[PDB]
RNA sequence: AUUGGAGGGCAAGUCUGGUGCCAGCAGCCGCGGUAAUUCCAGCUCCAAUAGUGUAUAUUAAAGUUGCUGUGAUUAAAACGCUCGUAGUUGAAUUAAUUACUUUGAAUAAAAUAAGGUGUUUAAAGCAAAACAUUAUGUUAAUGAAUAUUCAAGCAUGGGACAAUGCAUUAAAAGGAACAAUUGGGGUGAUUCAGAAAAUAACGGGAGAGGUGAAAAUCCAUGAUCGCUAUAAGAUGCACGAGAGCGAAAGCAUUUCACUCAACUGUGUCCAUUAAUCAAGAACGAAAGUUAGGGGAUCGAAGACGAUCAGAUACCGUCGUAGUCCUAACUAUAAACGAUGUCAACCAAGGAUUGGAUGAAAACCUUGUUCAGAACUUAAAGAGAAAUCUUGAGUUUAUGGACUUCAGGGGGAGUAUGGUCACAAGGCUGAAACUUAAAGGAAU
RNA sequence: AUCGAGGACUACCAAGAUUAUAACGGAUAACGAGGAAUUGGGGUUCGACAUCGGAGAGGGAGCUUUACAGAUGGCUACCAC
RNA sequence: UUAAUA
């Protein structure tokens, strides 16, 4: 339909064909409010309950230290990295932490086995300056 | 079926010049086809043409002289406002000195240069470099 | 190409570049009209009427002699059939195929071609109604066409 | 064709070879003729590609048989082209 | 992709052809795709033709031949050395 | 003067101390197993700078959402095929509205653009002054014309291209008619053939099948083998082809009917009746289902015997449903040319099928031309290439008309919901989660 | 009845109205617009919030005064405080 | 005739 009066089908075709966009459909359908532990929020707060260590993928070797967090807004249970060197010793238990994303990689990112969230505060200032 | 006779004619002319042919033949003749050729003659892109009468919307034979790079028709003839001229030329023409559009207006079928001079817009027909 | 199959033939007739009657033709319109008039009374299609004049009377084109077409001549005399000739012949074929189909129920190619023929009828009937040739009350029906076509 | 001829002045031979429709100005290949009867002297004018039995106007020495593209005149029927 | 322009068949203007049976495998192959070879041989081998002609009860009886048409599937044509695998540019030769 | 970094993307160290596939770094590729350019530090310099990193989201990049502007042979993607309504698009042609186009009217500012103005520049403000040394005078000083501006509405000049209006011709558009044909096109009846197997009778008298070798099995109640007779089922060799017909699936003994379609021929008729088509409708291989008939051969299941480590398989023997016909369902295939339908232009050939038309006396050899299935060459056109050329060409020099489909790989044509079917199943058809590749052509 | 047109309401009469050009439904983390961010052209996303228009005062509902209110920094009743 | 795996 390349005609001069064929604007109904041209407009209607883009409506249907736009739903095949994986990156665009995901941001429109109702899943960011139900299937996202973080939600729309950039950062979230939760309580540390368990200190975990996840083995890396096959071409790597070592244990990725991380923590298990119970968020306040929802109540879900997640896993959060502990950035740079020796920062797990700074993290106590049953305390509030600020959890904030990662890049997004191929979804998962840098503690390898399915972790997608990194602890940026320990109540304190920073699991940087600390 | 033949929807646009002008599209058939301009494709015949462009094909003939890519092969270096001297003259080409167009089976269905129209007023619009004749006007498009007249515009192309005024810019000396075709030497001349003759129209044979077959009592059946007769044929046109066009003489070409190594100058018509490409003449093409434009599908549905958009209503070109006078302010939309340079938007069309920037898209369809190679530069600001070489080619020329073709528009059908109430004052006849004219290229973009003299339609701008006559201060009138209309539907766009085609172009030629 | 043809409407319903991928066949593509260009078997046509070629009208000469002479809209007037040829010099050797001498019969006036009076003989042409009455000769055509007598043929119409015999129950002959307008397409066949012109052929008979061309083959026998040497009047190959009637518009070149009388200035008006065969159908226009027949309408003026009132001898034009109520059902247009091309539509009438199409309903004659649909009836004939249907009659064969009553005894041969297993013929699946005749059922297909009957469907194509009836689709043609609904295309022509729609056109002639927009041209006011057929009154809007006209409608093609299998139970009825057997009698009017007969 | 790579080699090209004039498209306005085709030769007499070239136009004759082409299809009846693909000429410069299309022309029919048929004609009107009259046939002198073998039985009598009358000449019956008829189409070249007649699609029916051709009878004399006097009697009916049938003068031609329609055969899918041109009249099959009898061997004793002489004709001339009506110009 | 397409190793052959004709897809290895001989069918151009139709949609279906009947089946034939491989003379060695018994496989079903379409009539066009089958490798058809013709054979015309005498009923007596070249060694025994002299022996039969010596002691015969007929004046000048001419030894008859046997005629039969053999059709092979692709697998049993290649394996039986009826046809060989050819070069990429020599596949096109049809003589 | 700080923030981030110094393997690549990305500017910057193949400097020195520790660490030894650990700790870790790492958005991606990846570096680390004791000589780390990537870890932790020291020195140095790289970028920006009163800013600089991180996380989420919008925009550009994305010609990876396409009107400008994509892709559909093989990478993902042309409905199995035809008919068909709305929708979209519609041949040439003539010396009242609408649409289109040009000017305006009217229309809140702020904001955007833009005119002036030394807030010391600038972002600002719409004021201040330039000089009159200014009360005086420019002066009754500036207010940017401040322009917008799309979709509607109002007025005006034009009527080329278009729609609804209410008499041209005869399209290498379409339809109809006629003449001669073509057709393994379809339906019904009729009709021929002998292979295999069964039976009847006779001869013969010890094997026969089958395999790589065998075994299971058949045979003295006379098998295999040979001749002669029969009656059903099924099938339709050789002719049989890069040949024909059909919308596709598909169609092969010869006769007679009933149909149908197409090509060619035409100074025959109509006069736009056309193309593509959501919804909808006919036909749709094989398998499968229901109920009758038939039940020869072969044979999913099954049962034996071999082989093997095992063999529920390949090999051999037997064998049920099925294979065949009638009526009704089912509606799927690598339903393939993996290539939608219609239309125009288009390099050299040789041959073939069916016509028309000259020559040469139905058949055959040649010239021309129309239609059909194909084939060969290309230093040319296209493409990632293979390859395509009766297009997959005429496309960044991007627009002839219309419909369908695709958006990294999986999950998955799965779950659920709806609907069709007696059932198997068919049509529509996700998400959570997971992952840096999966894939195409060629060396 | 209202300031007033009007099924706005009542009585009788008729069977009509919308829909594939998407009605009736469902969602919105939806007040609309002037406008904002980013853009070669085309566009995409945002706009609670300067200004214009609409609606509300914890949830409905019913009213008083008056030229203007179904007012809530007015009143009455029910629910939650 | 048989010929599985790293």
């Amino acid at each position: 339909a390349r005609g001069l009066h064929a604007a109904r089908k041209m407009l209607a075709q883009r409506r249907a064909n736009k739903w095949a966009d994986k990156e665009w459909k995901k941001g429109k359908l109702v899943t960011r409010y139900k299937c996202n532990p973080l939600g729309t929020a950039s950062h979230a707060k939760g309580l540390v309950q368990e200190k975990l260590g996840i083995e890396t993928k096959q071409p790597n070797s070592g244990i990725r230290k991380c923590v298990r967090v119970r968020l306040l807004k929802n109540g879900k249970k997640i896993t959060a990295f502990v950035p740079r060197d020796g920062s797990l010793n700074y993290v106590n238990e049953n305390d509030e932490v600020l959890i904030s994303g990662f890049g997004r990689r191929g979804h998962a990112v840098g503690d390898i086995p399915g972790v997608r969230f990194k602890v940026v505060c320990v109540a304190g200032v920073s699991l940087w300056g600390l | 079926v033949r929807v646009n006779v002008l599209a058939d004619a301009l494709k015949s002319i462009t094909n003939a010049e890519k092969q270096g042919k001297r003259q080409v033949m167009i089976r269905p003749a129209s007023k619009v086809i004749c006007e498009f050729l007249n515009v192309m003659m005024k810019h000396q892109y075709i030497t001349d043409y003759t129209v044979v009468d077959t009592h059946r919307s007769g044929k046109i034979v066009v003489n070409l002289n190594g100058r018509l790079n490409k003449c093409a028709v434009i599908s549905p003839r958009f209503n070109v406002t006078l302010s939309e001229f340079d938007k069309w030329e920037a898209n369809l023409l190679p530069s600001r000195h070489f080619g020329a559009l073709v528009l059908t207006t109430s004052y006849g079928i004219l290229d973009n240069t003299e339609a701008r001079a006559k201060h009138t817009g209309g539907r766009i027909l085609g172009f030629f470099y | 190409g043809r409407m319903y199959n991928p066949g593509r033939g260009i078997s046509r007739r070629c009208i000469p570049y002479r809209r007037s009657a040829p010099s050797w033709l001498k019969t006036s319109t009076l003989e042409v009209i009455d000769e055509m008039c007598k043929l119409a009374k015999k129950g002959i299609a307008p397409s066949q009427i012109g052929a008979i004049m061309r083959d026998t009377h040497g009047v190959g084109l009637v518009k070149s002699v009388t200035g008006s077409k065969v159908l226009r001549i027949l309408k003026l005399a009132g001898l034009a059939p109520k059902i247009p000739e091309d539509l009438y012949f199409l309903m004659k074929r649909a009836v004939s195929v249907r009659k064969h189909l009553e005894k041969n129920k297993k013929d699946k190619d005749a059922k297909y071609h009957l469907i194509l023929i009836e689709s043609k009828i609904h295309r022509l009937t729609r056109y002639y109604k927009s041209a006011k040739v057929l009154e809007a009350s006209f409608k093609y029906d299998a139970n009825t066409a057997s009698a009017i076509v007969s | 064709p790579l080699i090209e001829v004039d498209l306005l002045n085709p030769t007499a031979a070239s136009e004759a070879k082409a299809h009846k429709m693909k000429r410069l100005v299309p022309t029919p290949n048929s004609y009107f003729l009259e046939i002198k009867c073998p039985k009598c002297g009358a000449t019956t004018t008829t189409f070249s590609h007649a699609h029916r039995q051709i009878l004399c106007q006097k009697c009916g020495q049938p003068l031609g048989q329609p055969t899918g593209g041109k009249l099959k005149l009898t061997q004793q029927c002489k004709f001339r082209i009506k110009k | 992709t397409s190793k052959r322009r004709n897809n290895g068949r001989s069918k151009k203007g139709r949609g279906h052809t009947q089946n034939v049976r491989c003379s060695h495998c018994g496989r079903c192959v379409p009539k066009d795709k089958a490798i058809k070879r013709y054979q015309i041989k005498n009923i007596v081998e070249a060694a025994a033709v002299r022996d039969i002609s010596d002691n015969s009860a007929l004046t000048k009886y001419k030894l008859p031949k046997t005629y039969m048409k053999l059709e092979y599937c692709v697998s049993c044509g290649i394996h039986g050395r009826v046809v060989r695998v050819r070069s990429r540019t020599d596949r096109r030769n049809r003589l």
